[PDB]
RNA sequence: UUGGCGGAAAGGCCUUGGGUGCUUGCUGGCGAAUUGCAAUGUCAUUUUGCGUGGGGAUAAAUCAUUUGUAUACGACUUAGA
RNA sequence: GCGUUGGAUUGUUCACCCACUAAUAGGGAACGUGAGCUGGGUUUAGACCGUCGUGAGACAGGUUAGUUUUACCCUACUGAU
RNA sequence: CUAUCUAGCGAAACCACAGCCAAGGGAACGGGCUUGGCAGAAUCAGCGGGGAAAGAGACCCUGUUGAGCUUGACUCUAGU
RNA sequence: AGAACUGGUACGGACAAGGGGAAUCUGACUGUCUAAUUAAAACAUAGCAUUGCGAUGGUCAGAAAGUGAUGUUGACGCAAU
RNA sequence: GUGAACAGCCUCUAGUUGAUAGAAUAAUGUAGAUAAGGGAAGUCGGCAAAAUAGAUCCGUAACUUCGGGAUAAGGAUUGGC
RNA sequence: GCCCUGAAAAUGGAUGGCGCUCAAGCGUGUUACCUAUACUCUACCGUCAGGGUUGAUAUGAUGCCCUGACGAGUAGGCAGGCGUGGAGGUCAGUGACGAAGCCUAGACCGUAAGGUCGGGUCGAACGGCCUCUAGUGCAGAUCUUGGUGGUAGUAGCAAAUAUUCAAAUGAGAACUUUGAAGACUGAAGUGGGGAAAGGUUCCACGUCAACAGCAGUUGGACGUGGGUUAGUCGAUCCUAAGA
RNA sequence: AGAACUGGCGAUGCGGGAUGAACCGAACGUAGAGUUAAGGUGCCGGAAUACACGCUCAUCAGACACCACAAAAGGUGUUAG
RNA sequence: GUCGAAUUUGGGUAUAGGGGCGAAAGACUAAUCGAACCAUCUAGUAGCUGGUUCCUGCCGAAGUUUCCCUCAGGAUAGCAG
RNA sequence: AUAUUGGCGAGAGACCGAUAGCGAACAAGUACAGUGAUGGAAAGAUGAAAAGAACUUUGAAAAGAGAGUGAAAAAGUACGUGAAAUUGUUGAAAGGGAAGGGCAUUUGAUCAGACAUGG
């Protein structure tokens, strides 16, 4: 008979349902709407997330208290190497959909890729894609054929890539391998694009720039199974409660005599996939560079990692996306940062950043230095050494 | 003397029993079942692998909230279990068995278990002492076994 | 067998050249019964096993062990020649 | 489509006042919802009053103290093979 | 410490038959009936919506059914 | 009991161990009861008052009795409220 | 031994080491803990919990049957050498 | 007239559903067609009624035979039958060369209650017909007694701080014995004795089928034996409320 | 809630009204063949997407007795008068 | 809560069912108390509730009248065999 | 002459046939319960005869596999027959939220009645 008092409904409906995500690569379920008038290039790439630090920077707001001051943001630094380009796949338009038609591998496949067809790749013949790799020995023909195939037909063209997992901190061998959608101009410079990077390699600079608003596509931290006051924000019973209080009270009505679609239950938290948009770029390091997490500012040859490593992850060693703010996922696991499905005009988004400074203390504790150097310029000598 | 159901060759067979022998019926009957129609050996080295938690016993019947087990797939099963006292028992009468089949110059290598059944002893009845003042049984299900085995034909 | 065309599920379609069986377009020579006055008389394509003779190819997954980005148990993610 | 509140007094539903607020709308779902709680009121047996009765006792009159049991089944729902 | 998973051990409650809904009519709130929605083996941990879940109505009335108690009700009595 | 010195101002170092105050309703107080839902304000109590009885008696017991309780008692007592 | 102490805590003589066990560490529990800022806004109701607590010295209101009230309230001190 | 407004309710839903617009909607008319246990003709079962026929004339006179009509049924009445324990009579009945009983998606008869046969199992009795007789027929009674299921290999076997290494014995050792380590009760004791009570549980040897809600080689278990010594300890004597 | 006459249901299947004690049709031995009732004949579903003249367009049409309702009052919608 | 007394407790002894015992709750009187437990009278009575055991064939109802401490029941007349 | 659900000795039954008949067909007023008075069960059947399974072999044993006894172990001191519930195994079959039933037929399995006409 009408409940007493009115408030809103705990939890989102349109999240459901709240189980384990079938996959721990997160599917990227758009692409950038394509416009053919400009160069072919990835519309995601692949990565690793290693961890978080914090920045200093002006503010460029204007109308805003904050405006020409400093603040201080936390960022999230996803590894991200150069992935490899191994094949091409064309879709064709249907009244039932999208379709892949064909699809086009490279002569030669390496062995972190390879292995993403093993489950026991120790014990294996390694025979992965040898009988395929003929194919290529008849001058053209059965390769070239499917090019063509694709250029005649296939409305959207994707590039299967991989990731270097190799080049990263992780003890996984097996590398994570995915489609992306080709944005650049004419389905025909699009395969032509594919197959002039057959076994080459893509680095992200080519890709997201400084400034950029990029979205993240990651399955979310696993939790196992949740309480329903955790897993849903509900309101603990009163401590009087016989048999337990962190539940809900009232599972339902007398009619319908059915637990509804619709009241909080016990079960799953996190391992969920999540689509979080909106992340502006405030970095994109090079790997080869000495100088990641130095500034025009503060001009110190350092590098983004911070002492001790990354916690729980490494080192950073290769080029590297520096975003605002978080992201969905834990540390190591692998990233989609797909580009944005829309032109925010925003304000906040047109923001062009320039950092002060980058920090770099142990993230392992309440760290006081930034560099080998500042804790010995602080603390003199020690009993150990010289 | 008299089994149950037997459509075997009697004298390229034989057979061995076990009575009033007091090991869950429920837990017997899964396992006889899992080595039902096996090559002896290959039963006798599996039932010592289950000993080992190597491998698994599948539970078919009597099996409701059993845990499940990553074993199982062998069988296309979920749940299974590693009943110790009924392997036990089932290879005291594999091995009773297998030697009554040498004292017939029956090739040890041609053996297969053709035939084998437990079903229920009587129960062996024990109190317990339940709340306010009150008092219910607490039986044991005890079991009869019987396998044969046989000489495989060849072709 | 010569050229093409077909991706909406194209798995089909057009086309070149001859070869071969038939040809009721037309003119001949034979046969049919007794299956007894109807009942029972064309064999269709699925699968699956075996029997041959030719061509062809020469793996993995699971248990166990291992990781902790995962986990109530199964499951999930790693690694091992 | 989306919100519809924080409190003082009362077991209260209702009511009343303070206060904030975009707004503090009205109803249903076995007067939703007790193997979900709580047990303040009504609704056993203790006891104190007033009224009534000669008395035993009585009075939607006041007062105070008064045990809130079981799911392991099926289905539904949450998640998992 | 449990719950959980394993070895051993091993109960009870309850049980017409059973177990997906919506509407209809219906003993005026169906698991079964009618008309529709639909519907795919075998299962694990949880859960408290439903099974008007489980365990000869004490409320109320009827009986030419009681009992405890009271009294210038009927009929008596120990006693005095 | 006093004094000096000493420590990351700590020392009833664990253990052991009263929260306090202003009031209203109510029972004087300690004590008692519904073994297994009521410990209370209910029962008791000291205190106050009343009643009966001088033994051939008061109150009570027994079917009856050469029967019995108070009574190994006597009004500063026994009995009844 | 500590200490006011037959308290709590540790020990000697003596007696036990017996109450199915293994592997994990989900939910929800039962039992034991802690929480920034606010401080009863929770609730029928401060239910539950929290705060006080030994000892020495100082200090101590109304009221009162003069006995109490009273550890009233409120303070300072406490090791070691 | 039809159509529109007036026309607001709580799970998602109902001209029965789909769906239907010169209808598959509303008014009217005309044909054809679909279909009940009803109507018409016929076979058969039964019930009732009317009638013929034992004249010598084989087996049914309560019989054969002819004709007409009729058939719903609770509570309830009557009738004709089916089956059971025992009784008189009779088939000079069946039977160890297999009685009775039991089992049998084998067979036959009856509308049915039921009857008959085959096969298997079994092992000592039993049946048909005419009559007699009743402790004579079950699905129910929260029926009586006994037996058995699903639940279910499930709830559960979590209070009392805590166990570990090795050796011996043994078919078998987390659980027995010895050794070691770690701990506990902490004298208001998990220490040393007694009183009610029990009655051999005491001790030895052997021993594990049941019992000790895991186990067992261990035991207050099982089997076989052994053991309790008084002038001074008690009773006994005394009196107590009382009897 | 209570009477009147009759017919029903109760005690009764069957066809129709989707459904349903009581309405419509029709009452019942076992069957064959024909014909019908009430009700139907786009498809579910046996049977004319039959014939004929009109009416109706509803951003809340309508669609069949009992029966699963609708009113006072309105329209320069359209038809006939 | 109380914890040196209206204290707690052993054994013995007394009181026994319309009786005991009660600092009084209808409490306690061997898990039994607004009348214990045991056996008999006793198969207590029930206008009330529940069950009432084989087949087929025929016929086939009543809930109305009158009287009743009569209204959940009988007698009476009707319907029925 | 009359009475006799006690006692002693007998002769019988259209009685009951082990859930029946006395509570007891048996070491039954027993075992057991209750302070007590009292209450009070269950429980018969190997075979003619133990001839109750020598011996061999696998096992720690219990037993099992052979062998042997017996008319039969389809009688093994769990013992005549050995129903049903419920159960194991074998074999056939079916199974999109119950199963079971009715009329009809397909398919599969099974079972029938036939009987006599010159060589
Ligand atoms: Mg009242």
């Amino acid at each position: 008979s009408h409940r007493k008092y009115e408030a809103p409904r705990h939890g989102h409906l349109g999240f459901l349902p709240r189980k384990r995500a079938a996959s721990i690569r997160a599917r990227v379920k758009a692409f950038p709407k394509d416009d053919r008038s400009k160069p072919v290039a990835l519309t995601s790439f692949l990565g690793y997330k290693a961890g978080m630090t914090t920045i200093v920077r002006d503010l460029d707001r204007p109308g805003s208290k904050f405006h020409k001051r400093e603040v201080v943001e936390a960022v999230t630094v996803v590894d991200t190497p150069p992935v490899v380009v191994v094949g091409v796949v064309g879709y064709v338009e249907t009244p039932r959909g999208l379709r892949s038609l064909t699809t086009v591998w490279a002569e030669h496949l390496s062995d972190e890729v390879k292995r993403r067809f093993y489950k026991n790749w120790y014990k294996s013949k390694k025979k992965a894609f040898t009988k395929y790799s003929a194919k290529y020995a008849q001058d053209g023909a059965g390769i070239e054929r499917e090019l063509a195939r694709i250029k005649k037909y296939a409305s959207v063209v994707r590039v299967l890539v991989h990731t270097q997992i190799r080049k990263t901190p992780l003890a996984q061998k097996k590398a994570h391998l995915a489609e992306i959608q080709l944005n650049g101009g004419s389905i025909s410079e699009k395969v032509d694009w594919a197959r002039e990077h057959f076994e080459k390699t893509v680095a992200v600079d080519s890709v997201f720039e400084q400034n950029e608003m990029i979205d993240a596509i990651a399955v979310t931290k696993g939790h196992g199974f949740e309480g329903v006051t955790h897993r849903w924000g509900t309101k603990k019973l009163p401590r009087k409660t016989h048999r337990g209080l962190r539940k809900v009270a009232c599972i339902g009505a007398w009619h319908p005599a059915h637990v509804m679609w619709s009241v909080a239950r016990a079960g799953q938290r996190g391992y969920h996939s999540r689509t979080s948009i909106n992340h502006k770029i405030y970095r994109v390091g090079k790997g080869d560079d000495e100088a990641n997490g130095a500034t025009s500012f503060d001009r110190t040859k350092k590098t983004i990692t911070p002492m001790g490593g990354f916690v729980h992850y490494g080192e950073i060693k290769n080029d590297f996306i520096m975003v605002k703010g978080c992201i969905p996922g834990n540390r190591k696991r692998i990233v989609t940062l797909r580009k944005s499905l829309y032109t925010n005009t925003s304000r906040k988004a047109l923001e062009e950043v320039s950092l002060k400074w980058i920090d770099t203390a142990s993230k392992f504790g309440k760290g006081r230095f930034q560099t080998p150097a500042e804790k010995h310029a602080f603390m003199g000598t020690l009993k150990k050494d010289l | 003397a008299r089994y149950g159901a037997t459509s075997t060759n009697p004298a390229k067979s034989a057979s061995a029993r076990g009575s009033y022998l007091r090991v869950s019926f429920k837990n017997t009957r899964e396992t006889a079942q899992a080595i039902n129609g096996w090559e002896l050996t290959k039963a006798q080295k599996y039932l010592e692998q289950v000993l080992d938690h190597q491998r698994a016993i599948p539970f078919r019947r009597f099996n409701s909230s059993i845990g499940r087990t990553a074993q199982g797939k062998e069988f296309g099963v979920t749940k299974a279990r590693w009943p110790a006292k009924s392997v036990k028992f089932v290879q005291g009468l594999l091995q009773n068995a297998a030697a009554n089949a040498e004292a017939k110059g029956l090739d040890a290598t041609k053996l297969y278990v053709s035939h084998i059944q437990v079903n229920q002893a009587p129960k062996q009845r024990r109190r317990t002492y339940r709340a306010h003042g009150r008092i219910n049984k607490y039986e044991s299900s005890p079991s009869h076994i019987e396998l044969v085995v046989t000489e495989k034909e060849e072709a």
